[PDB]
C-alpha cells in the first residue's frame, strides 16, 4: 500500500505536467513556420524553446526543487533539459507513423524533418528506437511523470554542488516510482528496471546531441536561427 | 550569468 505523503508527490507532479503540457498544441502556430540549408531550424529551434519553458515551469512544481539553490536548478536544467524533451515528447510520438505527431499535419516531425533541422541519424536512430521502446512500456500518467521528475534530479550531471540533497530528492521520487509499480501497475515486475535503463539511454542521446549542437552553435549562420534562451540553456556557461 | 533562467526560476 502507498503512503499519504508518497501520493501527494504523485498529485502534485501530476498536476504539474497538466499546467505544462497542452495536448491541443494550439500554440504552435505561434513558432516560426516549418519548412519542408537547414529548412526546418527555425520551427524546430522555436519547438525547442517553447519546450524549455514548460520544463522549467514542471520543474519549478516538483517538490523540493524551489528549495534548491539557484545555481543548482540551473545546473540541474542545462544538463537535464534535452533529455526532458525527449522524455515529455513520447506522449505526441506514435508507432502508427514512427513520427511526433501533433495535430494538424504542419506539425508532424519524422525524421526527415529533423534532418533538415541540423541533425543526423546519428542521433535520430537510437531516439527513435528510445521512442517506441518507451511508447511500448505503456507507462502510467504518473510513472511518465515520476521519470521526468527522477531524470530531473540526477545528482550525478556537471555543476551540482548541493549533491547530497538532490540525490535524496531522486532517491524519495524511486521509492515512490517502485511503490506505485508494485501496488498500481499489474504485470509490471520487471517494469522499474526498464525504466531506469531508459534513464541510461538519455545519457547517450544527450552525449550525441550536444555534440551535434556545437557545430550547429560555431556556425554563425545557423546559430543565428536559434533563440536567446536556446543558445543559453544549452550554451557552455557555468555559474 | 544566466539571466532568461534566473526570471524563469522566478
Ligand atoms: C519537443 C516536444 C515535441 C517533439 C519532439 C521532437 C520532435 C522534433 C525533433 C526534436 C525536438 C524531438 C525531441 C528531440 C528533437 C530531435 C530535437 C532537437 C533539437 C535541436 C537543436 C537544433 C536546438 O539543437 C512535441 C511535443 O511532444 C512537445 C515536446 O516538448
Amino acid at each position: 500500500m502507498l503512503s499519504d505523503e508518497q501520493m501527494q508527490i504523485i498529485n502534485s507532479l501530476v498536476e504539474a505536467h497538466h499546467k505544462t503540457y497542452d495536448d491541443s498544441y494550439s500554440d504552435f502556430v505561434r513558432f516560426r513556420p516549418p519548412v519542408r540549408r537547414l529548412s526546418m531550424l527555425p520551427h524546430l529551434a522555436d519547438l525547442v524553446s517553447y519546450s524549455i519553458q514548460k520544463v522549467i515551469g514542471f520543474a519549478k512544481m516538483i517538490p523540493g526543487f524551489r528549495d534548491l539553490t539557484a545555481e543548482d536548478q540551473i545546473a540541474l536544467l542545462k544538463s537535464s533539459a534535452i533529455e526532458i524533451i525527449m522524455l515529455r515528447s513520447n506522449q505526441s510520438f506514435s508507432l502508427e507513423d514512427m513520427s511526433w505527431s501533433c495535430g494538424g499535419p504542419d506539425f508532424k516531425y519524422c525524421i526527415n524533418d529533423v534532418t533538415k533541422a541540423g541533425h543526423t541519424l546519428e542521433l535520430l536512430e537510437p531516439l527513435v528506437k528510445f521512442q517506441v521502446g518507451l511508447k511500448k512500456l505503456k507507462l502510467h500518467e504518473e510513472e511518465h511523470v515520476l521519470l521526468m521528475a527522477i531524470c530531473l534530479l540526477s545528482p550525478d550531471r556537471p555543476g551540482v554542488q548541493d549533491h547530497v540533497r538532490i540525490e535524496a530528492l531522486q532517491d524519495r521520487l524511486c521509492d515512490v516510482l517502485q511503490a506505485y509499480i508494485r501496488i498500481q501497475h499489474p504485470g509490471g515486475r520487471l517494469l522499474y528496471a526498464k525504466m531506469i535503463q531508459k534513464l541510461a539511454d538519455l545519457r547517450s542521446l544527450n552525449e550525441e546531441h550536444s555534440k551535434q549542437y556545437r557545430s550547429l552553435s560555431f556556425q554563425p549562420e545557423h546559430s543565428m536561427q536559434l533563440t536567446p534562451l536556446v543558445l543559453e540553456v544549452f550554451g557552455s556557461e557555468v555559474s | 550569468k544566466h539571466k532568461i533562467l534566473h526570471r524563469l526560476l522566478q
